RNA sequence: GGACCUGGCGGUGCUUCAUAUCCCUCUAGAGGAGCCUGUUCUGUAAUCGAUAAACCCCGAUCAACCUCACCACCUCUUGCUCAGCCUAUAUACCGCCAUCUUCAGCAAACCCUGAUGAAGGCUACAAAGUAAGCGCAAGUACCCACGUAAAGACGUUAGGUCAAGGUGUAGCCCAUGAGGUGGCAAGAAAUGGGCUACAUUUUCUACCCCAGAAACGAUAGCCCUUAUGAAAUAAGGGUCGAAGGUGGAUUUAG
């Protein structure tokens, strides 16, 4: 990259600058530093997971559209929650969370697969060996799977943000295609209990 | 040596001639002037500065050698001659002696520099050994002479680029503190004028930032530095922007804004800002396309089959 | 004493064009209208057709001056991308330097 | 055309194909007869733009042609390569004396003759088979001093030159009976070559291997017999020979060892005892115990010769001098 | 293996001159342009015409001065001028050289309708940069 | 006289010596035009040089006195020919307020003259590219301007249908 | 036949690594469709060259005539040239390249070990190696010292090119030379690389990013203009309105 190895990454969160630490600060001062990239912001409203999701969604490097879509999904979710709650039906404070962000987070959590299958060849044939995935990978899987579900094409003339919202809602109380997929994966892993010894790490 | 001496004289003569030629009349005049003259009247214009035409005191030009390590009737002068690389060996011996003496009592060089100092060609392992020895000596706890000897090798560096250079404050028409600063990003230049006091909004080329930037990300970017500072709505700004596209322009503006803020923000805060990476010109710019490739790095397909 | 027969032919064509150019231009002018009669236009066309080939400007092909090759020929220098390259490398063209970029 | 033409060097290169003419013409020379004040005519002044007659120009042309022919003849002229053992072999052929040292130290006394030249090959990674030349060279001056070397390099001349130098640096001394012989009969096995050398009188010549002869000549050894059995690797033969020559006792040495006198009794001369080498110092008064029928593990061939049992047709052949 | 103007390392014997011993990628860097004319600047005309002339001239010089050019020429122009700097060996007699020079000046001038005035550089041997 | 060494140094050597370099020859050179020499030349050429009057800086006074601004170029290329077409062209930038003889003609002139006449600065700018010579082009331009002015002044009958 | 030495190779052992590379991993593609344009094979009286990595929008920063070499028919003979030949040899070559190379080695000249064999020459608490020179590097260009260009020796592959130009050798020299008129290219097919889609992150219109409608795709022709030009290949307009409804084994790039 056009940043040198001299240049280090910028820590942005401004609560860090509102007080070993001293030494670190000194070191930083001594050193050079990268510029702050676009999406990761100083603002209070910024959510990193959501940003990541948006990025994932983005196709042809047209970010604005993706962002808009993401916003719309959230809006849709909010609307749905309000419908559930306010005028139509009872004002069920406990069972209905209204924060869309929180809902999204919950969905993501639900979607995380605690086992994943690596393909391993032996003799001259391919076996699906179970492996414990690191958290980051799991997170990636969550979002990616969701995105693919949204894409599908079996849903046809329906717009994105609505569909995504629906999916999120489904996830929120353990339903939907993503969850099914996850369960299927788990089942597969279970089926290959015995092939955990094929793994060499 | 005789030849060198002759050349020296000749060089002097040349210099004198040059002086006579030029408007600067005295026979005593500096090297810089001479260089300038040369540039003027033998303008090469080549990019390699070593390939340009020069004339100097040839004790600067020529790489001197250790001429004559044995006198007439053989008998080499220095006692460690048959080692080869004698000077280095001698130095090592001296160091050892010093160490011994010390015991009885109770940044670094670079290889090229060392070589230059000595004259003899010197391998890496030898250099390493020497360095180790020096370190040991340093550790020892020494007298003044030893320290002096050590210093002969050790050379300073000068540490630059840590503070952000704080711009002036300025008052024009009426008594208003207004800081000028300028940022570039991705072929898009900006020039921000932050006013101290005057609470409110940002005008980009006259038009208000809300209209100039429709997109939320760009708005966020614009906000950034002020938000970081905590002084959000307390400054009005006029900003001339030029070149490039939206996002780049926004980035440039942000940079400029940050710079402006530096002018009248506490030094600690400035430092913090710098750390957080909004006072540094990102040098990421669109890569040149190559004549073997489809894009700047994407290549045409079946390279392996 | 040109490089080959093709070159000679080209030269001849050029010469022909030079000779008969004005007339050709006039005939084209006569032809290329909506103004004035159709019969006249037809006559003009016929005349043009009659006029000898090679005097035609389109048959004039560009080659390199030095090596008689039709392609890779820069019209700024009128030489082939081999000959030109050769010239450039030794340093016999002023200005032309390698694009370090 | 004119632009389609190019420089001569390139053309020459193209012609040669060694990577898988302008001497005769003088600066005024022309096809047409012409005479310019600067060149062709006398230096400036006759001073006029004259021209040659047809006849004169023709004559000039003829002369030029003749010159060219002469040059060609000169080029195509065999120089007499001295015949070393076999015509078309770098055998006993002489290189000149080895080139002088860094300080000076000339070797005009020494002569250099080759012993073998092998085109040694080696398979390397990217290069394929590498044709190297390996050369065994000897050095000697007469007077007993001589040595040898195995210079090897990609070129022949280079190999020769290295080898000569090497030889010059590595010299043995070979003590001789008078100028002309070995002190006594030698029997040395070197590796797998056996060499049986015999001491002979004056006027016997060198009747030994061609290489052996050449080496002897180089040394100063003038007349003696030698049989080379076993293998005949050249290098082995040479080295073995050198070893043999180094390790032969002088008569003086013998005297020193034993006391006594080394007294030779010739059949050519009378019974007269000629004393060759007496000992420099004391004298042992106890005579050698002549323990009769002395055990010497002796050669069969020699015995046969003495008897007359073996008679090979290739033995006593009339050959050219040495 | 790109191998345009760059003279090739065969041994440590080849004596090579400074212009001759530098590859085309050095043209602006460690070298200079031999010819010098306005044509190749932009926007500017008559480059092609010039190039041909340049090509001719060197060849002509070589023809005239056989074994009397140490290194490649330097062609220059100033409005209606055509200056040439030839590095020549001290081989032939000076009279001959003088005779040649004037002739060349006249002939070239009549050809191109441009007052030529070439200036020679007498050097006893080829000025070696590397024994490549 | 100068011992100039021009060239890239050999790996463990010197920049090439003065007395046989092509590089030096190649350099375009200013051995003539030494500052002193230049000064001398200037002194010599204090003749040939009639100094201009007190028409003043700022271009206001000049404008007041001399209206019109003709400005033709001329290119100095190398080689045997000097025929460069581009040199012939000439434009004639004249300020409309400085013309100072138009009431209704200001309304008409603008109409006549399309892409010329900037509104930020009232400058008529006719450009002449037709005929081969420069002087003749200039003359034409002058004439063109004059005729245009005349036309603007002399109103037609059909005008009324606005 | 034996025993070596140097290489090459080993579905050869150990150790350590490839940070778009070897796998798992990412992102976007190709292979399925229509076209566009190359190759092959077929057709044709009718080019040639490249043709595994290292050919296949390649020589071509361009084939209507030209170009042009090709084929048919008709002429010309000191002929644009003190001839000519795009005739044969890229296994005679120069020149200009590919390739390992996204790599660090290659070397003259000495000296030493191999009983003076082909050969080999590593140990910093150092056991025999020393070295000009070329390369890497260093300097340079571009937006810096980062990055990307450029650069990259010796060899490899008798790698590419006698049709860029030049030329060794061997041929044709009332023809393998030269000039004219016309023509030659079309796909039963196979395959390579592009473009465009297959739609809702979309299509159209506005605006060039707060809108309002819709529930595609865009060739192939068909006609009609326009541009060019002696002469029709491109550009536009109508008309029509294919297949395709996200692509298998495999594989490409970052
Ligand atoms: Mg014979
Ligand atoms: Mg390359
Ligand atoms: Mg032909
Ligand atoms: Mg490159
Ligand atoms: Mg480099
Ligand atoms: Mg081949
Ligand atoms: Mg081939």
């Amino acid at each position: 990259s056009r940043y040198s190895p001299e240049f280090k990454d910028p820590l942005i969160d401004k609560e860090y600058y509102r007080k070993e630490e001293k030494y670190v600060r000194e070191l930083k001062k001594t050193q050079l530093i990268k510029a702050a990239p676009a999406g990761k912001t100083s603002s209070v409203f910024e959510d990193p997971v959501i940003s990541k999701f948006t990025n994932m969604m983005m196709i042809g490097g047209n970010k604005v559209l993706a962002r808009s879509l993401m916003i719309q999904t959230l809006e849709a979710v909010k609307r749905k929650q309000f419908e559930k709650y306010h005028a139509a039906s009872a004002e069920e404070q406990a069972t209905i969370e209204r924060n869309p962000y929180t809902i999204f987070h919950q969905a993501l959590k639900n979607c995380e697969p605690m086992i994943g299958l690596v393909p391993i060849l032996k003799g001259g044939r391919f076996y699906q060996v179970p492996v414990p995935l690191p958290d980051r990978r799991r997170r990636f899987l969550a979002m990616k799977w969701m995105i693919t579900e949204c894409r599908d094409k079996k849903h046809q003339r329906t717009l994105m943000p609505e569909k995504l919202s629906h999916k999120l809602l489904e996830a929120f109380h353990n339903q939907g295609p993503v969850i099914k997929r996850k369960h299927d994966l788990h089942k597969m892993a279970e089926a290959n209990r015995a092939l955990a010894h094929y793994r060499w790490w | 040596e005789d030849f060198i001496k002759k050349q020296i004289e000749e060089f002097n003569i040349g210099k004198r001639h040059l002086a006579n030629m030029m408007g600067e009349d005295p026979e005593t005049f500096t090297q810089e002037d001479i260089d300038r003259a040369i540039a003027y009247l033998f303008p090469s214009g080549l990019f390699e500065k070593r390939a340009r035409p020069v004339m100097k005191h040839p004790e600067q030009i020529f790489p001197r050698q250790r001429a004559i390590q044995w006198g007439e009737d053989g008998r080499p002068f220095h006692y460690l001659f048959y080692t080869g690389k004698q000077s280095y060996y001698s130095l090592m011996h001296d160091v050892y002696g010093m160490l011994l003496n010390l015991e009885k009592h109770q940044r670094w060089l670079i290889k090229e520099e060392l070589e230059e100092m000595l004259v003899e060609k010197l391998s890496d392992l030898d250099y390493m050994q020497f360095i180790r020895l020096l370190e040991k000596l340093l550790t020892s706890q020494c007298g003044a002479a030893e320290e002096e000897f050590v210093q002969r090798f050790r050379r300073s560096v000068t540490l630059e680029s840590k503070k952000q250079l704080i711009e002036p404050v300025q008052y024009d028409e009426q008594g208003m503190a207004f800081s000028k600063s300028e940022g570039k990003r991705k072929t898009a230049k900006a020039e921000a004028i932050v006013y101290k006091h005057g609470s409110g909004r940002i005008k980009v080329n006259g038009i208000d930032y809300q209209l100039y930037f429709p997109i939320t990300q760009d708005r966020e970017q614009l906000m950034f530095p002020f938000h970081f500072v905590d002084r959000l709505g307390k400054h009005d700004v006029t900003c001339t922007v030029s070149g490039g596209g939206r996002s780049a322009q926004a980035g440039a503006i942000r940079l400029a804004m940050a710079k402006a803020l530096c002018s009248f923000v506490t030094e600690d805060e400035v430092e913090w800002m710098r750390q957080a990476g909004l006072l540094t010109t990102d040098p990421r710019v669109r890569e040149r396309k190559k004549p073997g490739q489809e894009g700047a790095r994407r290549k045409f397909t079946w390279k392996k089959r | 004493h040109y490089v080959d027969w093709r070159m000679w032919r080209d030269v001849k064509r050029r010469k022909m064009a030079y000779e008969y150019a004005d007339e050709r231009l006039r005939i084209n002018s006569l032809r290329k209208n909506t103004i004035l009669p159709k019969i006249l236009q037809d006559v003009a066309d016929e005349e043009i057709a009659a006029l000898p080939r090679d005097s035609c400007p389109v048959r004039i092909r560009n080659r390199c001056v030095m090596t008689s090759r039709p392609r890779g020929v820069k019209r700024r220098w009128r030489l082939s991308r081999i000959v030109f390259r050769h010239l450039a490398d030794h340093g016999q063209l002023s200005g032309i330097q390698r694009a370090t970029w | 055309s004119f632009f389609t033409k190019l420089t001569a060097d390139e053309l020459w290169k193209g012609a040669l194909a060694e990577t898988g003419l302008n001497r005769g013409q003088i600066i005024g020379e022309g096809r047409y007869g012409f005479l310019w004040p600067g060149l062709n005519v006398p230096l400036m002044k006759v001073q006029t733009i004259a021209q040659r007659s047809k006849e004169e120009q023709e004559k000039v042309e003829a002369d030029m042609i003749q010159q060219r022919e002469e040059w060609d003849r000169k080029k195509k002229m065999k120089v007499k390569r001295e015949r070393g053992w076999s015509g078309n072999s770098w055998g006993g052929i002489s290189l000149g004396p080895p080139d002088p040292g860094p300080c000076g130290e000339t070797y005009e006394d020494f002569d250099t003759r080759i012993l073998e030249v092998r085109n040694v090959f080696t398979m390397t990674a990217k290069e394929g088979r590498k044709k190297s030349i390996r050369v065994l060279v000897a050095v000697g001056n007469g007077k007993g001093a001589a040595g040898f070397s195995i210079g090897k390099a990609t070129d022949r001349m280079d190999a020769f030159r290295k080898a000569k130098n090497r030889a010059v640096h590595h010299l043995h001394y070979i003590e001789r009976y008078e100028d002309h012989t070995i002190f006594h009969d030698i029997s040395l096995r070197f590796k797998r070559t056996h060499i049986k050398m015999k001491k002979q009188p004056k006027g016997y010549g060198l009747r030994c291997h061609r290489a052996i002869i050449t080496i002897c000549r180089l040394i100063g050894i003038k007349d003696m017999y030698a049989k080379v059995s076993g293998s005949i690797n050249m290098l082995s033969l040479t080295q073995g020979l050198f070893r043999g020559l180094s390790r032969q006792e002088t008569h003086q040495q013998l005297a020193d060892k034993k006391g006594l006198h080394v007294v030779e009794i010739r059949e050519e001369c009378g019974p007269l005892p000629i004393v060759v080498a007496s000992p420099r110092g004391p004298l042992r008064k106890d005579p050698e115990p002549e323990d009769e029928v002395p055990d010497v593990k002796l050669d069969w061939e020699d015995v046969k010769t003495a008897q007359g049992m073996k008679r090979s047709v290739w033995s006593n052949l009339k050959r050219a001098a040495t | 293996k790109n191998r345009a103007a760059r003279v090739r390392v065969s041994k440590g014997d080849k004596p090579v001159t400074y212009e001759e011993a530098h590859a085309p990628h050095y043209i602006a860097h460690r070298k200079g342009w031999l010819s010098l004319h306005t044509g190749n600047l932009d926007g500017e005309d008559h480059a092609a015409e010039r190039t041909v002339e340049d090509v001719f001239l060197r060849k002509f010089m070589w023809g005239t001065f056989p074994g009397c050019l140490a290194d490649q020429l330097v062609l220059k122009r100033r409005g209606n001028q055509l200056e040439i700097c030839a590095v020549v060996l001290r081989q032939l007699s000076p009279h001959k050289y003088y005779f040649l020079v004037g002739y060349s000046e006249t002939l070239l001038s009549y050809f191109y309708k441009c007052p030529v005035r070439l200036h020679l550089q007498t050097v006893p041997s080829k000025v070696v940069y590397k024994y490549l | 006289p100068l011992p100039v060494r021009m060239g890239y140094p050999v790996k463990k050597g010197v920049p090439m010596a003065k007395e046989g370099n092509l590089e030096l020859l190649k350099i375009p050179n200013f051995l003539h035009l030494t500052p002193v020499a230049i000064k001398k030349h200037c002194e010599a050429l204090k003749d040939f040089c009639t100094e201009w009057p007190a028409a003043l800086d700022s271009d206001e006074k000049c404008e007041k006195h001399f209206p019109i601004e003709i400005d033709s170029t001329d290119y100095v290329s190398s080689g045997p020919s000097v025929r460069n077409p581009r040199a012939r062209v000439v434009v004639l930038r004249v300020k409309l307020s400085s013309l100072n003889l138009d009431d209704h003609a200001k309304k008409k002139l603008i109409k006549l003259v399309g892409e010329r006449y900037c509104k930020t600065t009232d400058v008529l700018t006719i450009k002449t590219d037709r005929c081969p010579l420069r002087r003749q082009n200039y003359d034409y331009a002058v004439y063109l301007l004059t005729v245009l002015y005349h036309e603007s002044w002399n109103t037609e009958e059909w005008e009324k249908s606005k």
